[PDB]
């Protein structure tokens, strides 16, 4: 295939030193960036509830030169919304005209640094939530508009339920966790290792990130109580941007689900929740992996 | 060679602070270049020959949830002489004017309105 | 404002689970969730460094992060905390304002000698849950109760106590 990434160009009329790996910039310039322009348009229809009624979308990147449209519009007879543009550190670069007939609020920019990095902003701040569905259509362009969370397929497999606190309404368990999730800011070149593979082992996503110092999805057992103990922990990451990671555990979890009522002729549920530590606009769970058989078949065994 | 000053001071409310100039001449070019160096300031520098009071009508223009880049052109623009904002370095938080008539000038150096925050628009 | 005052930080608290009573010790262990709030300009966050609002520490206690930072912050202790306290989703969220915040789910274990089982069963008990800052009055003082969530989560089948 095609490969991706960020380059340094050496230059040289009539200076060896330049095949030598030897950039020192030096004498009279020869060169430079070779030439409407390319255009990029996207849909998504946002919903604004009575939960969620800001939404702003962070822009991807636009070059010194480039102008920006973007409309709403609205899906049923719901209100028109205010609209508006900034920049990553919230300074505003424009606001909604509502339209000559008043059905879309319209606004626009064209971009003036080397990075243009702009967010677009939408609120239903004006009114108070009536059975919280108003809905609208947001179109947006620049003369993948809209940089998308990358797609994490997460997996689990419990092999042993190990202990229950019925007393403090808590349980234990032995389990398998996988998450597998493309991300190309996480690419390899081969050289360096000699290998299609790189392999962390033995820590948390979380160290791998701050050691790498780049994000990635974290996570958390959501009731953990004290301590998990982690063994065969690893993250691999190949080239491409292509990552995983694979850790058996052992785990003691919170469940207030308990109810003991009708004892032993209760029934329960052992819930174990795996949420992310970075939010939806990052990463996001987008699948779920049957690796192995979740829940593993030892009969005899059984106590629950 | 060109001749420089060197300034530090202190935004303390968002309310700026005034450095005069005696003695301008009709063609001199003033250079002015103001940096962040702690705090949340996004600055403001300016240029203004009369003191008329910038604090209470930018007072005014905070009061109005409003488009915002026109009000604020518009009141700057007939304040000052000549005008600029922060905006880091990407705004070039920096001028140049070139002095119109023989007098005594002073630069405001201060806080531009800008929004900071993306979870809701209160500049 | 010719003198300097102290800042004010606004503190919450909730209980999720009365997960253990030790009627012999004179102690109990609870599950809940911290959340305290203030207002300091002195870490202004200047957007165009990051490019964001927010500038996010984790994992960390105040008082580390004060001294990664080296500037006052208001840490705390639970004051009749037993050894350790397991503390999961920690943070404390910078903006630009000065405006910051702590955010701690919490399973701490905590000596209570304001038990007395003298009418057992027909006792009745105070659980106190104490959070002391660790800084005098002069620097930080609590100035609001933040009802972030309900205090005491109604489960009522679970029964106990
Ligand atoms: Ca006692
Ligand atoms: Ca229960
Ligand atoms: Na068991
Ligand atoms: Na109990």
């Amino acid at each position: 295939t095609y490969t991706t990434g960020s380059f340094q160009l050496i230059l040289g009329l009539n200076a060896p030193q330049v095949i030598s790996g030897e950039g020192e910039p030096e004498g009279e310039v020869f060169a430079s960036l070779a030439s409407k322009p390319e255009a990029h348009v996207q849909e998504l229809e946002i919903r604004l509830d009575k939960d969620t009624r800001y939404l702003t979308q962070h822009t991807r990147n636009l070059q010194p030169g480039d102008t920006f449209h973007a409309l709403v519009e609205p899906i049923g007879e719901a209100p028109l919304p205010r609209l508006r543009l900034t920049d990553s550190g919230g300074k505003p670069l424009a606001f909604g005209l509502i339209d000559q007939p008043g059905e879309s609020v319209e606004l626009n920019y064209t971009c003036d640094q080397d990075i243009c990095e702009l967010v677009v902003h939408v609120d239903g701040t004006d009114g108070q939530k009536d059975s919280g569905e108003a809905v609208y259509r947001l179109l947006v362009g620049i003369n993948s508009v809209f940089l998308e969370s990358d797609l994490v397929t997460v997996g689990l497999a419990v092999d042993q339920i190990v202990g229950v606190d019925q007393r403090s309404e808590n349980f234990s368990v032995v389990g398998t966790l996988k998450l597998s999730w493309h991300d190309p800011k996480l690419g390899f070149s081969p050289d360096q290792c000699g290998c299609t593979v790189k392999s962390f082992e033995d820590a948390s996503i979380r160290a791998v990130a701050g050691e790498i110092n780049l994000p990635l999805p974290s996570f958390s057992f959501y009731n953990q109580q004290g301590n998990r103990w982690s063994q065969n922990q690893v993250i691999f990451v190949t080239p491409d941007g292509r990552a995983s990671y694979f850790e058996r555990f052992t785990v003691t979890l919170q469940a207030p689900d308990f109810d003991f009522l009708a004892y032993p002729f209760d029934r329960q549920k052992f819930s174990i929740k795996v949420d992310l530590a970075v939010p939806t606009n990052m990463f996001i769970f987008n699948e779920i992996e049957r690796f192995q058989q979740v829940v593993g078949d030892q009969l005899g065994e059984e106590e629950w | 060679e060109g001749r420089v000053q060197h300034f530090t001071g202190y935004i303390e409310d968002g309310r700026g602070i005034f450095y005069s100039l005696p003695d301008m001449k009709q063609g001199d070019i003033i250079y002015a270049s103001m940096q962040n160096t702690g705090g949340n300031l996004d600055p403001l520098v300016g240029i203004m020959a009369e003191e008329i009071d910038p604090a209470v009508s930018l007072g005014q223009v905070l009061e109005k949830a409003l488009d915002l880049i026109s009000e604020l052109t518009a009141v700057a623009d007939r304040i000052f002489l000549g005008w600029d904002d922060d905006g880091g370095k990407g705004y070039s938080a920096s001028l140049e004017f070139t002095i119109p008539r023989d007098g005594t000038y002073h630069i405001f150096a201060g806080s531009t309105i800008t929004n900071q925050r993306l979870d809701k628009f209160q500049p």
